[PDB]
């Protein structure tokens, strides 16, 4: 007779008639062989139900209340709709509920409390509204509660924090006001505490340190204020994510002794004061993110001692001082982000010792001196941004053999000398910005070999010679900017074949001839060519 | 006052539910984890 409820369950469903392998009250009265519905060996009644990821796009019918021996329901990924019917509060045998990646709205029924055996509730990726029903600490068996990526409201129920059993608490993405209660450390079995993306206010409880059972603590992207307490230094956390809050004060030195940290993120906060050198002893941490803050001071060389660190982000701060060469000890370094600070001095020649080094970003600082050549030992270098600085000397030709370079940004500097021909051999290059510099020499032609290039900018330099004629080869180029140079000769007609080129600027030169109008080159007539005297067109 | 990693060969793993939050889990050469 549970087959009847299975039919009504099938009735208000998606056009499943497709994949539901034969549920029917016509002939087959054996509903323990049907697709996705499992019966136990003993009494032949439904125990487990796996309809996961079938795109059955219906509503959850009320007849679910009639399936009594039902223990586990997986309706995940079926694009299902409606709310969760109240009558689910019937089957007390229910244990596992996965409504993941569906489209369900409305309040979570109060009847959910009537399921004593229920230890796993996952409602992530749904449209459910309402609050977190306070009647959920009534369920004694609950270990995992995942409500992440929904729209729930109201504070976090205070009584829930008193549960020895709970293991995974995921509230990430809702709009939950209220504050972190100290009762948070009365969760003695929880190893994942995830309140990120809420409208939460308040402070960090001072009792946060007495939570040695926590492995991942993610409070990021809320309105939490206050200092980072001393107690934070007792946490056995593997990942500690404090980024994107309004925390003030300095960085507690005692987090130095927190080597269980794998990922430490303090970014986008309002923290001030220097970088604590003691952080040199967390040699097992992989990600250090400190950017977006008001941090002052120098870069302590002790960060070279974090052997297992791969991502260092210190951008958007107020740091000063030279770049220390001890980062050359970071043989596992991948990303170095030092942007929008006030650093001065040279780029150390001992920094070319971190082979695995994808992105290097020092834009927006006050660095001086020439560019070291040993950058030719960084073969895996995919990103190089040195813009808005005072760099001198020629462009080292050795920058051409870093074959996988995808973006090369040298703008805003004092670079001199002609352009290296060896810059032609970056096939995977997309964006080459040499603008706002002091470049001598003429314009080299090997720029035809940038197949994937999208954006070329050499504006505001002293380039001379004729506009190269090979520039029509680049099909992926959408922007060609050559403003304010000494380029003469005529405008090559081949500049028409740039299919993707919708953004052009060649004004302010000694350019001669006509404006070739093969294709629709009338969109870039007036403005793009303004500053050239010997150009045929109606302007001064 | 402090913390220290575990000793089962230890390693730190992403768990996929932006980046992934990493937790401590020990695997030897064998692809297991505990």
């Amino acid at each position: 007779n549970e087959g009847k409820a299975l039919m009504a369950i099938k009735a208000s469903f998606s056009n499943v008639a497709n994949m539901l392998l034969d549920w029917d009250d016509v002939h087959n009265h054996d509903f323990c062989s049907w697709r996705g519905v499992f019966c136990d060996n003993v009494s032949l009644n439904v125990v487990s139900l796996n309809l996961s990821n079938l795109n059955l796009g219906g509503e959850i019918s009320s007849a679910l209340g009639d399936l009594m021996n039902l223990q586990s329901i997986d309706l995940q990924g079926n694009k299902l709709g409606g709310q969760i019917p109240d009558e689910i509060g019937n089957c007390v045998s229910l244990a596992y509920v996965d409504f993941s990646t569906n489209l369900l709205f409305g309040d979570i029924p109060f009847s959910i409390s009537k399921l004593k055996q229920l230890e796993f509730l996952n409602l992530k990726n749904n449209q459910l509204t309402g609050p977190i029903p306070a009647t959920l600490t009534q369920i004694p068996n609950l270990k995992t509660l995942d409500l992440a990526r929904n729209q729930l409201t109201g504070e976090i129920p205070r009584l829930l924090y008193w549960n020895e059993v709970l293991q995974y608490l995921g509230l990430r993405g809702n709009m939950l006001t209220g504050t972190l209660s100290p009762d948070m450390c009365q969760l003695t079995g929880l190893w994942y505490f995830d309140v990120r993306g809420n409208n939460l206010t308040g402070t960090i409880p001072e009792s946060i340190g007495n939570c040695t059972s926590f492995e991942i603590l993610d409070v990021s992207y809320n309105q939490i204020t206050g200092v980072i307490p001393y107690n934070i230094g007792f946490l056995q956390v593997a990942t500690l994510s404090l980024q994107g809050n309004k925390l003030t004060g300095r960085i507690p030195e005692v987090i130095g002794l927190m080597q269980a940290l794998a990922v430490l993120d303090l970014s986008d906060n309002e923290l001030t004061g220097p970088i604590p050198p003691i952080l040199g002893n967390l040699s097992f941490t992989g990600k250090l993110y400190l950017h977006g803050n008001k941090l002052t001071g120098q870069i302590p060389p002790e960060l070279g001692n974090m052997s297992r660190l791969s991502y260092l982000q210190l951008n958007d701060n107020e740091l000063v001082g030279k770049i220390p060469p001890e980062l050359g000890k970071l043989e596992q370094l991948f990303e170095l982000n030092l942007a929008n600070n006030n650093l001065v001095g040279l780029i150390p020649s001992n920094i070319s010792s971190c082979a695995a080094l994808n992105q290097f970003n020092v834009h927006g600082n006050f660095l001086s001196g020439a560019v070291p050549l040993e950058f030719r030992n960084l073969g895996s270098l995919t990103y190089l941004n040195l813009s808005s600085n005072s760099f001198k000397g020629k462009i080292p030709a050795e920058l051409g053999h870093i074959i996988n370079l995808d973006t090369l940004d040298l703008s805003g500097n004092n670079f001199s000398g002609s352009i290296p021909l060896t810059l032609g051999d970056l096939e995977h290059l997309l964006i080459l910005n040499l603008s706002r510099n002091h470049l001598n020499g003429t314009l080299p032609a090997e720029f035809g070999n940038l197949r994937s290039i999208q954006i070329i900018d050499v504006s505001f330099n002293f380039l001379a010679g004729v506009i190269p004629t090979e520039l029509g080869q680049l099909q992926n180029i959408n922007s060609l900017i050559l403003n304010n140079n000494k380029i003469h000769g005529k405008i090559p007609d081949q500049l028409t074949n740039c299919f993707s080129l919708a953004n052009l600027n060649i004004s302010f030169n000694n350019l001669s001839g006509i404006i070739p109008p093969m294709k629709n080159f009338t969109r870039f007539s007036p403005a793009s060519f303004f500053g050239n005297p010997f150009l045929c067109g109606n302007w001064v | 006052p402090g913390s220290s990693p575990p000793t089962c060969k230890p390693v730190h793993v992403p768990i996929q539910p932006e980046y992934y939050p990493e937790a401590w889990r020990c695997k030897c050469g064998n692809k297991l984890f505990m």
